[PDB]
């Protein structure tokens, strides 16, 4: 049991300059946003789908697992939600410019009582994104707060013996909070008996068109089962199901 | 009613499924990505030599019933990479199903 | 009298054989390679991101009783690439042995 | 049944840069020229080996398979030859520059009539370099003979259905004729039904002190199975077994 979006228009790659595509486990990516940003106006899976009246609900949803070796790794729903993922229940954001799927931020708090995003700005969230991207400005001086070390191209090191008694940080959504601890936001990047703690927030500029933004990346929706609603432009956050 | 899509976690970087290009469907592995808005997958015409085509799946036109030529070139720019290649038309799977 | 070591041949573009560096020998495959006269291998002591790190065997010291420290920083520069690190003394084994 | 060459110096790498070592398949490179190009004045692991009289022929030699698919691979014979892999007998060829395994190549002439090396020259046997590769300036005029178009690198194609029409090159070493076919310098790359066919033929200068040389790389090695003396300072070759 299946789904077939037939007469879908994608790109045939012949070259894939640079180590990321080297780097790459996958194949390709699945755009998921608005036809809005799409290259060559092409129409998009999800968009080609919804027109072929696929799916009942024209909705998405995402369960990342942050256990690596959980399995399966994720589960992406198209046509509903996997309440079996998820506890409690969803809570709502409007998305505010519906190219990518953009909300309003209210701030970004750290338990040590340092604020960003002070007086509210604009995040994405992108599932094709494993950190959580800030300005290269307001990341530097969050990761002065927890005291991780400068890495590379906006990276950031925390020794782990130091990660549990790093601060809560805060994203203020909908009004809500939603709390990531510092294992949520660090990623333990072990192997050969070897373990680096990485800062699951990473330093960016965005530039106009598209930014400044903030990306809400795998760090939030491995925490917070996502639903991508194109029926009523929203997003959905629930606490996910972990072990 | 809702189509279960498994994911692959590689080491809570890399998030991937499994789709089909085709009938017969060829299988790729792909990033359901909410910060852009195209599908792509390599080519058969690609270096051979290039890393990157060698490493992972490529998709043959001549392997597909279903495939309807377009031929317009495409150039993608994202956060971490740039591709380039040509456009096509074809039945997209929603997982392989083979 | 004389000892056989097996070599893997990927594509014709690459030789190598299994040798074992430490007591308790911990495996490498490596190039015999008569346009050099040098030994290397990846160190514990590399960067995790950094690809060439991640996806190869790295040698420990720590696991090793037959270990003897020099520190002395080396760089080597071959027709293809560069590598730098530090100069290690150790027992190496022809196969691996384990 | 092994060998345990003990208090051996060898490098912990630290940093490798650029696409070569995510290319290789393999961790490292054990070096096996003279101890005279060592870097940081090391003793290599077949001085130190002979040094402990771990053999009672101080030799190395190498089979290398033409076909990926054939098992073993290639062997290499520490201490001795193997007369499985090769036909008939070895033929000697004296090293004159003792760092690399470097002999005097007479001449390289082509079938159709062409001649490189014209009044002989200066080759390494080098089983590290997958590639014949030689200097760009008599290469490039060798690959207008056999038809082939430039790739990148030095690196050369020829369309497969040309391959078996080209003429065969003969390295003349020791006085003797040592004939590669065109399948036999022309590597068939194969994947997913496509097949693109590259010269075993490199252009590439090296530059003094080193060079200029010709390396006889795995095309040469994998046709003809090569024996490395330390005793008699001497390189063998004999036609390698093959199905
Ligand atoms: C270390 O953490 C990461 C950091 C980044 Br920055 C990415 C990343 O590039 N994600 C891509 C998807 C992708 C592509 C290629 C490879 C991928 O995975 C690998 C990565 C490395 C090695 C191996 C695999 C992933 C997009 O989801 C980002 N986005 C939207 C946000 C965004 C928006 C705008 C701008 Cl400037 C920049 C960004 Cl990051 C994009 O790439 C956007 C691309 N884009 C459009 O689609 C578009 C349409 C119209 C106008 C302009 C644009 C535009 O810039 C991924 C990360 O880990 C997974
Ligand atoms: C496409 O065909 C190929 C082309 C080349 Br050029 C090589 C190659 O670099 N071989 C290296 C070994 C090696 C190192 C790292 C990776 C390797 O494998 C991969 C390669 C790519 C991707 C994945 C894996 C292999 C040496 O055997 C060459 N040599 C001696 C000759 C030579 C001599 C001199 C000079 Cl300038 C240049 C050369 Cl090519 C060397 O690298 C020599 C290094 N070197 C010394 O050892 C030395 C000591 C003292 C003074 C100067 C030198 C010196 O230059 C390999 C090829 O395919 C396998
Ligand atoms: C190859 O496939 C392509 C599609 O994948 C074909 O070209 C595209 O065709 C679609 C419709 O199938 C067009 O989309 C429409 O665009 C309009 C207007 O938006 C934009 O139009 C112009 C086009 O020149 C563009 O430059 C502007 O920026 C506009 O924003 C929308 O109102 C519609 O709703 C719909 O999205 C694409 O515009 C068109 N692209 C191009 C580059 O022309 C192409 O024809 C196929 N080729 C072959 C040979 O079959
Ligand atoms: C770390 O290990 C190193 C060896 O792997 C140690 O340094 C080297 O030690 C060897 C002997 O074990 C020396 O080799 C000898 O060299 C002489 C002369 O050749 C060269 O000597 C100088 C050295 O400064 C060099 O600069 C010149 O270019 C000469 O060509 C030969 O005649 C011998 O036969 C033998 O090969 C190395 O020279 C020496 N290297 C260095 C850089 O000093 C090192 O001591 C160890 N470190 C620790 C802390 O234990
Ligand atoms: C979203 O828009 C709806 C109207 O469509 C409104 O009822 C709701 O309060 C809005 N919520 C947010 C968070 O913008
Ligand atoms: C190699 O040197 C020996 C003397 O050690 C000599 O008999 C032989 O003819 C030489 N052969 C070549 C090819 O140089």
């Amino acid at each position: 049991g299946g789904v077939k979006v037939e007469r879908q228009v994608f790109g045939e790659a012949t070259k894939q300059p640079g180590i990321t595509f080297i780097a790459a486990k996958f194949d390709g990516i699945l755009g998921m946003a608005y036809p809005r940003i799409s290259v060559n106006n092409v129409l998009p899976v999800f968009d080609n789908l919804m027109q072929q009246k696929l799916v009942d609900q024209n909705i998405f949803s995402f369960y990342l697992s942050r256990d690596p070796d959980a399995q399966p790794g994720g589960e992406l729903m198209l046509g509903g939600t996997d309440s079996k993922y998820y506890k409690g229940s969803l809570s709502y954001l409007n998305v505010t410019r519906k190219a990518y799927w953009q909300v309003h931020l209210d701030q970004v708090e750290v338990a040590s009582g340092l604020t960003l995003c002070k007086e509210g700005c604009e995040a994405i969230v992108d599932t094709g994104t494993s950190l959580m991207v800030g300005p290269v400005d307001e990341v530097r001086e969050l990761q002065k707060a927890i005291g991780a070390v400068p890495l590379i191209q906006g990276e950031y090191m925390i020794p782990c013996e130091k990660v549990s008694t790093l601060p809560a940080i805060t994203l203020k959504l909908g009004g809500k909070g939603y709390k990531l601890s510092p294992e949520d936001y660090t990623l333990k990047v072990s192997q050969a008996g070897k373990t680096l703690c990485l800062s699951g927030f990473m330093g960016m500029d965005i530039p106009p068109p598209s930014g400044p933004l903030w990306i809400l990346g795998d760090v939030f929706i491995g925490r917070y089962y996502t639903v991508f609603d194109r029926d009523n432009n929203r997003v959905g956050f629930a606490e996910a199901a972990r072990l | 009613g809702p189509i279960p899509e498994v994911l692959k976690n590689y080491m809570d970087a890399q998030y991937y499924g499994e789709i089909g290009i085709g009938t017969p469907p060829q299988c790729f592995t792909v990033v359901f990505d909410t910060g852009s808005s195209n599908l792509w997958v390599p080519s058969i015409h690609c270096k051979l030599l290039d890393i990157a085509c060698w490493i992972h799946h490529k998709y043959n036109s001549d392997k597909s019933s279903t495939y309807v030529k377009n031929g317009t070139s495409f150039d993608i720019h994202y956060g971490s990479g740039s591709l380039s290649g040509y456009l096509s038309q074809d039945t997209v799977s929603v997982p392989c199903q083979s």
